[PDB]
């Protein structure tokens, strides 16, 4: 570790009730998955995220099937070497990655980490909408668009009004 | 903007009028950091 | 455009040619005036010397037009005021 | 070769030090583009130190004028060689002679002005045969100095990049051996420090994830100077003792 | 009434080069067709040269492989000189595997069902140990002229050679006097070419004449759209079919595709025939796209 | 591989009716000389006419 | 950069490479790109010309067109060593410089280098066109002698063209004009030097600015009629009737400048250079080991 | 004060 | 104070282009000026195009007549090489090769070589002819060289013309050059004064520190020195605004050149002159003495 | 142009059929299949991947090489042949 994995996760002003380990994994993917596209390995991705330390890892999948397509994520006779422990259909992971994934996007955090923070803000606003899902509510319009009016509301949530 | 260039001797009052402060110490810079 | 010989035949100094053509090109480029000869997507320098070759521009006509189009602006201002 | 020489080519080639002159004659045993093995004849041979000689040739390396000082083996296998004889041709040599340029079919005639003062007019048959295609080698250095706010980073882990910013670098900043680059790519990724300031209370979760404590950095990566192409053939990494060797070192 | 040239004799005196013969020609046409066909044959003929090589244990083309007495660069030059015919493909990938002391000739390539090597004695390199083997993939494609490497590779293992897609080497015509057919002042054009085996000579002279005769083939705001739909010469129903979609100008009809109008049942079967009669003049419904209304000639003043 | 650039004559800038200046563009590299030489030798050497 | 010849040029223009042209004219290209509306901020334009997309070369041919540049050979001794040209873009990396102008720069082509400078402001473009243009420097300021004298290949092409031999193809035939003199040379019925009566029409301007035609039959050669097709109207035929070495072609251009002025002398200097290069190419004037004839009397003199 | 600038120096010498 | 040094070796492959410098071995220099196609080359009545067309006029003034003897003897050498290639491509037995190689190695006056192929034993002669088929190398020592009659007798052994001159056709017109021309082989060298090492261009780069003028050189992205004699040559015309922007706007005055850059990217084309900053450096260096230089009015 | 034109009118699955050793992969990937007496990749396509995974003659890296070969979908697609020959593979 970098002798700092029990403090940056617990900041915890805006993302305490939001997922802490998922935000840690997203910041790790920004510091990594940013300008490298990892590889063309057509397989199922799985990020594994830690809450206590904050650090994360990237695992590959193997995706138990009865078919041959998606061949880097492709049966039961091959599960016989696993003593039939795999069942039909599962996404059983049996691979990982080697310390790379955007050994780039380091200091640049005004668009990457800022981008993920914006995504987390949008996610929490949709969660705020999920607690009522629709209601008689007032707003104050702020912007004047063509055939639609943008409205500001409380707790930074917004709306729009259609002209029809 | 300006006509002729005039050259003459420099009086000590003229050199004190050019100046902005007496340079005392000969110590150039710190050399171990970056400050002067 | 290759030679500027007749533009010196009509302005004999060959140094006043540069002043008159620079004054003319500055009027055509930034001031937004139309060329008095139809161009062929030439640059404003060659259009200036091309107006010099026709004879319809030199320093006399430029002073006449600047005095008349300054008196026109001040006349428009005076008739707007009074 | 020169078709019209003076016979002085062999003195200039052998009596210089670009060819691999045989020390003791004998029979060749193993020819390779890297090495040449001579088996020494018995009427030239020491009683002890049984002795078959190995000539390690000097392959593609930098000269002082950025040319390409190569050595090519010119002997076959099973071939006898005598004492005082060429085994490996050098740069601008051929079979032990001295071949500086190349010999071409020339005609003296005025041809439509394209050779007016001293100029030369060359057919495309010359450039199609790849016969003046000289090979140059440039050395590009990048040092990891020691400044304030801390030392530098060579680890490709840097910001302000693009898939086009480090798609040819490995997981530790240094370009591959063999990656054919353009003018203005990144060969060595290098980040230095800037402002000290302090820790921010915004990126707390991210600081727990990576454990990085800088967090803002600059950019001073080595780049190919604007204009030259090439193919990276050789990478050297020297480490002052005490410093952690990274994975590529 | 000019006498026309016809090919008479194709003397294949060696395997590389031949002497085609044209007869008869009126005086003056000998040097004309000779220089013309020489310049076409040297200029642009379809050859079958090589583009990419991938030796197995070789990263860049400046390296050396353990067990072959030539560099990888010299192997690329010797493969650049490879004389190969392809028959029914654009590009093709040849495979080479060879192991043992001795030369790697050009006949050691695993030939496909259409690729044909024309000179199998061509040396590439020399293997020089008992267990030291090369195993490469060669990419051979069609082309025209000289396409170098600097103009036109994605992994680090490919190696790009230059591409000299040119089958001929030396074209020499020699005009000479012609005998009977009972008329003098006639000429014979005898062209000795110099092929590398990848091109038949009558096919070469036929492609050259086709290229030259192709070169001499060079000489051997809409007022209907601005007008209203009702102003058209057709009946009011043909205008009303377009006008049902709130269209008043034919420029709006030209802004939308005919397929988009056919996907709406507001137009009828007779309205489609009227639209075809209107589009027969090609002034409207030509599949155009406007900004909204105005072209540059349709400007506001 | 056979489809070249095929030209068409872009202008016939002519002086009075028995004199002209005919251009041709674009031609493939090296074909300006072979068409100029072919048309020059045919016109200048062998045309039908009466005198 | 290094200079090279390019003899297709007219003497007011020089060849200038595309890479140097896109580097020297970066702000004009930025201004042109911002005018069209292709981009917005300046950064976008610098990325566009850093990438060199397909649309900036039309921008470059629209900033070059009437914008002179100052070519300068590195030891400039007199004022004819800085001359202003118009660029013609070059696939390549070498400045193509019109050959006649070389005798002003003392520039051979044995490895020479020249510097290009761009007149930025508008008064400087007009000074490059009206004072420093290469058509304006045709007389050396040290004297009255022309400095655009044809130097070496072109005088060989003329001296081989306008000469004669006592028998050739078409000796002593009669020709109805210089046009069929060139037609007899090209078809292969006469030789370039074969003495012949032609009918030439020389325009002598004996009135006050009026050109009077006089047509006559000159006993001349084929090459002198072919070179008469290039001479402008006012010069008499006797300027080409001689053998035309180098002093004679220099006074040919000098009499053309004193009579017909500047513009016919510029276009006639170019036509001299073109016909000299073309018939020097047709001449095949080599040099051999047999051309240096040893005197048979040399050994007895020694 | 020789070339094109001689008019400028005429103007400046006149306006003193 | 250095952690680690990374050295990377780029390996460029520079071919040839218009602008490189080639030269023979006698002083015949030259910038290669046009890389023609194959068809335009003057060919002869066999079919082979010539590779390089030099200029004859450099010979009588620049008196290097040795290159023409080198050209004729190189053509003799290649004539012997072509006859070996003809006698070997037809798969002939070693007797005829032995005959012809022996005749080509005797051929002269009292000479030093005196070889005989009767002690080469029928396998070395085939390999010696494998090495001679691209031409036969000929030694010519410095002041004891091959005279004219020996070159003629060696050009007679091959079936080449005696005078060394072949008649050559044209590639463009396809019709013969009059007065047959000299062809042969010359051994030409490429010099390392290439053209993509000298070519340089600068719109706006970095600026020096003590005097606000552009840097010098190519590695430092710099601008060409508009020296003193060029200033004299622009005083010698009447170009006054060209010199004013050539030493105030384009070079030194920093506010002047930022005003210039804004005016160029806006289409304006106008200069606000100001003062050279290096003249203020001259004022500070003269003023740093006991001298009181000023600017009146 | 009419004269010159009239003077010229008298002129004018392969991956399964290929051997396992012919594959771009190393000799070990071919030898893993060849240990079961297979010489053509059509024989590899005739047998199921589960049947090959039930034999320890193939290795862990050989499974990755087989996956890399099957990513092109030319071989090991779970097919069934008569013995060797398809209809296009006919004897002439």
């Amino acid at each position: 570790m970098n002798k700092e994995i029990l403090a940056v996760v617990e900041a915890v002003s805006n993302e305490k009730a939001l997922p802490r380990e998922k935000i840690f994994e997203a910041l790790e993917s920004a510091l990594a998955t940013a300008t490298k596209k990892k590889y063309e390995q057509e397989i199922d991705v799985r990020v594994q995220i830690d809450r206590k330390s904050g650090d994360f890892d990237t695992f590959r999948r193997w995706l138990v099937v009865d078919e041959v397509t998606q061949p880097t994520k492709e049966t039961l006779e091959a599960a016989r070497y696993e003593d039939e422990s795999l069942n039909l259909g599962d996404y059983v992971e049996d691979q990982i990655e080697s310390v790379t994934f955007d050994r780039i996007t380091t200091q640049t955090a005004k668009q990457v980490i800022v981008q993920k923070v914006r995504e987390a803000e949008r996610a929490m606003v949709v969660d705020q909408f999920r607690e009522h899902e629709g209601e008689i509510i007032t707003g104050v319009v702020k912007k004047v668009n063509r055939d639609n009016i943008s409205l500001d509301l409380g707790n930074n949530a917004e709306a729009v009004i259609l002209r029809e | 903007e300006f006509d002729a260039i005039k050259i003459a001797l420099a009086s000590p009052d003229m050199i004190r009028s050019w100046s902005f402060g007496e340079v005392k110490k000969p110590e150039t810079i710190n050399y171990r950091t970056f400050k002067p | 455009r290759v030679t500027v010989q007749d533009a010196v035949e009509k302005i004999g100094n060959r140094f006043d040619l540069v002043l008159v053509a620079a004054r003319r090109a500055r009027q055509m480029q930034v001031g937004g005036k139309d060329p008095l000869v139809p161009e062929e997507n030439d640059k404003t320098t060659v259009i200036a010397l091309r107006e010099i070759e026709e004879g319809l521009i030199n320093n006399q006509i430029l002073d006449v037009r600047e005095r008349q189009e300054q008196q026109e602006q001040e006349a428009a201002e005076l008739q707007a005021v009074t | 070769k020169p078709l019209v020489g003076t016979g002085m080519e062999r003195a200039v080639a052998v009596d210089s030090g670009v060819t691999a002159v045989a020390k003791r004659g004998g029979v060749v045993q193993y020819v390779d583009a890297s090495r040449i093995v001579i088996k020494v004849n018995e009427d030239e041979m020491y009683p002890g130190e049984a002795g078959i000689d190995i000539y390690n040739l000097t392959k593609y390396t930098r000269s002082n004028q950025n040319t390409c000082i190569n050595q090519m083996p010119c002997v076959s296998l099973g071939e006898p060689v005598e004492r005082g004889d060429v085994l490996a041709d050098g740069p601008s040599t051929d079979l032990g002679e001295l071949a500086l340029g190349q010999n071409m079919r020339v005609a003296f005639m005025p041809w439509n002005g394209y050779n007016f003062e001293d100029s030369i007019l060359v057919s495309e048959r010359v450039v199609q045969e790849d016969r003046f295609t000289t090979i140059h080698i440039q050395e590009l250095a990048c040092v990891s100095r020691d400044t304030k706010l801390g030392p530098e980073e060579i680890t490709a882990d840097i910001p302000n990049v693009g898939e086009a910013a480090l798609s040819k670098l490995d997981e530790s900043g240094i370009v591959y051996i063999g990656a054919e680059v353009t003018g203005g790519d990144i060969l060595v990724g290098k980040v230095t420090p800037k402002g000290e300031t302090q820790l921010t209370p915004e990126e707390k979760l991210l600081r727990a994830i990576f454990g990085e404590k800088a967090s803002d950095v600059k950019d001073s990566s080595l780049r190919v100077p604007n204009g030259v192409s090439g193919t990276v053939i050789d990478v050297q990494v020297f480490t002052r003792d005490g410093v952690e060797k990274d994975k590529r070192a | 009434e000019f006498l026309k040239p016809r090919l008479v004799d194709i003397e294949q005196v060696s395997s590389t080069h031949a002497k085609v013969t044209l007869e008869p020609l009126e005086r003056g046409f000998g040097h004309t067709l000779g220089n013309a066909l020489r310049r076409i044959l040297l200029s642009s003929m379809p050859g079958c040269a090589v583009t990419e090589v991938e030796i197995d244990g070789v990263l860049h083309e400046y390296s050396t492989k353990e067990g072959v007495q030539e560099d990888i660069l010299e192997i690329l030059l010797n493969l650049k000189g490879l004389a190969v015919r392809v028959q029914g493909k654009d590009e093709v990938i040849l495979t080479l595997n060879k192991s043992g002391i001795g030369p790697v000739t050009a006949a050691d390539i695993t030939h496909d069902g259409d690729v044909e090597i024309v000179k199998p004695q061509h040396v590439i390199c020399h293997l020089t140990d008992e267990n030291a083997s090369i195993s490469m993939r060669i990419k051979v494609q069609r082309g025209r002229g000289y396409v170098p490497a600097s103009t036109r590779e994605r992994p680090i293992g490919r190696l790009l050679v230059d591409a000299c897609y040119s089958p001929v080497e030396r074209i020499a015509y020699n005009v000479e006097a012609a005998r009977v057919e009972q008329r003098t002042d006639l000429d014979k054009l005898v062209i000795e070419m110099e092929t590398n085996g990848t091109i038949d000579p009558e096919e070469a002279i036929r492609r050259a004449a086709t290229i030259l005769a192709e070169q001499l083939e060079a000489f051997v705001f809409d007022p209907i759209l601005l007008r209203p739909v009702d102003d058209l010469e057709l009946t009011v129903r043909s205008a009303n079919c377009l006008k049902a979609e709130a269209i008043h100008y034919i420029g709006d009809l030209v802004q939308r595709t005919e397929v988009e109008l056919l996907k709406t049942p507001n137009l009828g079967k007779k309205s489609l025939t009227e639209i075809k009669d209107v589009l027969a003049s090609r002034g409207l419904s030509l599949g155009m796209r406007l900004e909204n209304w105005p072209p540059a000639s349709i400007a506001d003043e | 591989v056979t489809e070249f650039l095929k030209p068409r004559l872009v202008d016939i800038e002519q002086v009075s009716s028995t004199h002209a200046k005919v251009t041709l563009e674009p031609l493939e590299r090296g074909f300006g000389h072979t068409l100029g030489n072919a048309l020059r030798r045919i016109l200048l050497s062998s045309m039908p006419g009466c005198a | 950069s290094v200079i090279t010849v390019g003899p297709y040029l007219r003497l007011h223009q020089c060849g200038l490479p595309k890479k140097m042209a896109l580097e020297l004219f970066k702000p004009f290209i930025y201004g042109k790109l911002e005018l069209r509306g292709l981009a917005t901020t300046i950064k976008a334009a610098k990325k566009m010309v850093e990438r060199e997309e397909a649309v900036v070369w039309d921008i470059l041919d629209e900033v070059i067109r009437e914008h002179p540049v100052l070519l300068n050979r590195a030891p400039t001794l007199h004022r004819l060593g800085i001359q202003a040209f118009e660029p013609v873009l070059i696939e390549g990396k070498a400045i193509q410089l019109h050959p006649l102008v070389c005798a002003a720069y003392n520039a051979d082509f044995d490895g020479d280098q020249m510097a290009v400078h761009v007149p930025l402001t508008l008064e400087a473009q007009l000074e490059a066109r009206a004072l420093m243009m290469s058509t304006n420097n045709i007389l050396s300021p040290a004297n009255g002698e022309p400095i655009i004298v044809p130097s070496q290949d072109v005088v060989l092409g003329l001296y081989y063209m306008t000469r004669d031999c006592v028998n050739a193809k078409g000796e002593g035939m009669v020709l109805t004009g210089p046009k069929e003199a060139e037609r007899l040379y090209r078809s292969g019925l006469a030789s370039l030097h074969a003495r012949v009566k032609v009918r030439i029409t020389e325009y002598e301007k004996d009135a006050n600015g009026e050109l009077v035609a006089k047509t006559s039959l000159k006993d001349t050669t084929v090459g002198r009629a072919i070179l008469w097709m290039i001479v402008p109207k006012g010069l008499p035929y006797s300027i080409v009737n001689q053998a035309l070495g180098k002093k004679a072609i220099s006074k040919m251009l000098n009499t053309c400048y004193r009579i017909l002025g500047l513009k016919p002398t510029v276009i006639f200097a170019d036509q001299i250079m073109y016909t000299g290069f073309a018939y020097a190419a047709r001449s095949g004037a080599s040099v051999g080991i047999d051309d240096m004839v040893i005197p048979e009397k040399k050994h007895e003199i020694i | 004060p020789a070339g094109t600038g001689y008019a400028y120096h005429q103007d400046r010498m006149r306006r003193r | 104070g250095v952690l680690k040094i990374v050295k990377v070796y780029l390996a460029v492959k520079r071919r040839i282009q218009p602008g490189d410098k080639m030269a023979g071995r006698h002083g015949n220099k030259g910038v290669i000026s046009k890389i023609n196609p194959i068809e335009d080359m003057p060919y002869d009545e066999n079919g082979t195009p010539v590779d390089i067309v030099l200029n004859p006029l450099g010979v009588p003034s620049r008196m290097n007549i040795g290159q023409i003897l080198e050209t004729h003897l190189g053509m003799a050498a290649k004539g012997i090489g072509d006859k070996i290639n003809a006698m070997l491509k037809q798969q002939q037995e070693v007797a005829k090769l032995r005959e012809f190689i022996q005749r080509a190695y005797d051929l002269g006056a009292d000479v030093r070589q005196k070889v005989d192929l009767s002690t080469f034993s029928d396998e070395e002669v085939m390999r010696l002819a494998e090495n001679l088929r691209k031409g036969m190398p000929i030694a010519t020592p410095v002041f004891d060289g091959a005279k004219e009659a020996e070159i003629k007798e060696l050009l007679k052994l091959g079936d080449l013309p005696t005078s060394g001159q072949i008649r050559l056709y044209d590639g463009r017109t396809g019709e013969q050059f009059e007065r047959p021309v000299t062809v042969g082989y010359m051994y030409m060298l490429k010099l390392n004064h290439l053209v993509d090492d000298k070519m340089h261009a600068r719109s706006t780069g970095s600026y020096s520190l003590v005097t606000q003028q552009p840097l010098g050189g190519k590695a430092q992205f710099g601008g060409q020195r508009f020296g003193e004699m060029e200033v004299w040559a622009l005083e010698a015309y009447g170009a006054a605004y060209t010199l004013q922007e050539m030493l105030t706007v384009k070079s030194d005055d920093v506010n002047g050149r930022t005003k210039m850059y804004k005016n160029i990217v806006d289409g304006n084309h106008q200069m606000e002159p100001g003062m050279p900053e290096s003249f203020n450096v001259l004022l500070k260096e003269i003023r740093s003495l006991g001298i009181n230089i000023e600017l009146e009015d």
